[PDB]
């Protein structure tokens, strides 16, 4: 298996993963190769499909054109997963739409004809070994999942040998539990991964592990010390939320109730929902509508994210906040998260002036909110960094930058490829 | 595929 | 990854 860790029985938790041995904050748990990836339709062009590596003149596809690769050798080595995709993109043109999920699926099931026996990512948990929690499904998640299913037929029958219907449920309703987003050093979503060994370990609200990614191999390093007895937790979600939020997204995805110190003692919750100390202090009544009215136009924006032009876009951010700051503080988590999607679309639109303003407001309180060592937090000290010296702010950028630099440090590794190009932005500007 | 941070 |  893996030096310095056991797989064990976690009570009330399945499987899980334990230390045997001592783990400073910084070092190397292990490191997992993906059992099968994905490099999202957005991102092609930017990085190479076999390695993940961003880097300018990529060797196009000559056949379908839409998949780039860093050199013959890692089109070649991609050949045996790209070939799902590569004729039928080309063959069903504006219509060819499967989901990254089922692209996902379709290179597991691949993988599985071509390398049926146990592969270097599955030294303490293997695919076949997933949990599914399929008893636990219910009508409207059995029905998306059938629909899954009906598109991986419809896109992959020429390439595909399908198990039976049972197995193919089974299948999808694992990758649902165990997948893996890979995102790149800002947090934007750069694809879908199966990584079996680093699924095993279970979800804290608190962990003391961070997962992150070296193009497609996942590295688990410690951001808390980890002592010989100790389970190995990772974080399942974004941190940013409430216990009720959190613990709503834990139920629906995972099928548990997560106990941890947080979620327990629930320390963090007054702060994520700060109120205004107005001279009428706001009755229970108003907060919970207001809370109620932030969820919605939450997901109002999320489904309008899909077709609304850019500034329509960031007419619902703006109107939203405006609402929301008759009772919440600007650190009020449910402020912060409309003006980290405003962020986003000024940042699609090259409007850095504006985006640099959402990042001023939005660092403070997410030092606080998230824990010591948070992934969001280096990359919002990214983004501002990049901001400032994009817009000739050296000084200003050099500080964000190496504020990023001193998290990733820790969670990616002194070594990183990240922390390198880093300190060129600092020596170049 | 879901877990992750943001 | 912004495009700056
Ligand atoms: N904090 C927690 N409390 C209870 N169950 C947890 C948990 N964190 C993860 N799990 C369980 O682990 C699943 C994710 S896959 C993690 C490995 C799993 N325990 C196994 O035996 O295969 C979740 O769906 C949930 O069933
Ligand atoms: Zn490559
Ligand atoms: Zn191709
Ligand atoms: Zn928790």
């Amino acid at each position: 298996g893996l030096g310095g860790l056991e797989r064990f029985c976690s009570p009330g938790k399945g499987r899980g993963l334990r230390a045997l041995q001592p783990f400073q904050v910084g070092d190397l748990l292990f490191s997992c190769p993906a059992y099968a990836y994905v490099l999202t339709v957005n991102e092609r062009g930017n990085h190479c499909e076999y390695c993940f590596t961003r880097k300018e003149g990529l060797s196009k596809c000559g056949r379908c054109k839409q998949a780039f690769y860093c050199n013959v050798e890692c089109q070649k080595e991609d050949w045996p997963m790209h070939k799902l995709e590569c004729s039928p993109m080309v063959v069903f043109g504006e219509n060819w739409n499967p989901s990254e999920t089922v692209r996902l699926t379709a290179r597991i099931l691949a993988k599985q004809k071509i390398h049926p026996e146990r592969t270097p990512s599955e030294k303490l948990l293997a695919v076949k070994e997933f949990e599914s929690h399929l008893d636990k499904l219910d009508n409207e998640k059995k029905d998306l999942i059938q629909s899954d299913i009906a598109a991986l037929h419809h896109f992959y029958s020429k390439h595909l040998e399908f198990p039976d219907n049972d197995s193919l449920v089974v299948l999808f309703a694992q990758v649902n539990c165990n997948g893996f987003t890979i995102e790149d050093e800002e947090l934007s979503h750069l694809g879908s991964a199966i990584f079996p060994d680093v699924a095993l370990m279970n979800h804290s609200c608190c962990p003391n592990v961070i997962v992150t990614y070296k193009g497609t191999l996942a590295e688990v390093r410690a951001v808390q010390e980890i002592k010989p007895g100790e389970e190995v937790f990772t974080s399942y979600i974004d941190l940013l939320y409430p216990t009720e939020d959190r613990n709503d997204r834990l139920r629906d995805s995972y099928f548990f109730t997560c106990e941890c110190q947080e979620c327990t003692t629930k320390d963090k919750d007054k702060a994520k929902v700060e109120i205004r100390k107005l001279s009428d202090p706001p009755k229970a009544e108003a907060i919970r509508d207001m809370v109620r009215y932030a969820r919605n136009v939450i997901e109002e924006f999320r489904r309008a994210k899909h077709y609304k032009s850019p500034s329509e876009l960031l007419e619902i951010c703006e109107l939203s906040q405006e609402k929301m700051s008759s009772v919440f503080e600007d650190s009020n988590v449910y402020m912060l998260h409309m003006m980290y999607q405003a962020m986003g679309v000024c940042l699609y639109m090259q409007d850095w002036e504006g985006a640099l303003q959402y990042g001023q407001k939005i660092i403070k309180p997410y030092s606080k909110h998230y824990p010591l060592y948070s992934l969001n937090v280096a990359s919002m000290w990214l983004k501002l960094g990049r901001l400032y010296m994009g817009l000739e702010h050296k000084a200003a950028g050099e500080k964000a930058l190496k504020k990023a630099i001193a998290i990733m440090e820790v969670a990616h590794g002194k070594d990183h490829p990240y922390i390198s190009e880093i300190k060129q932005e600092i020596e170049s500007h | 595929t879901l877990k992750g941070g943001a």
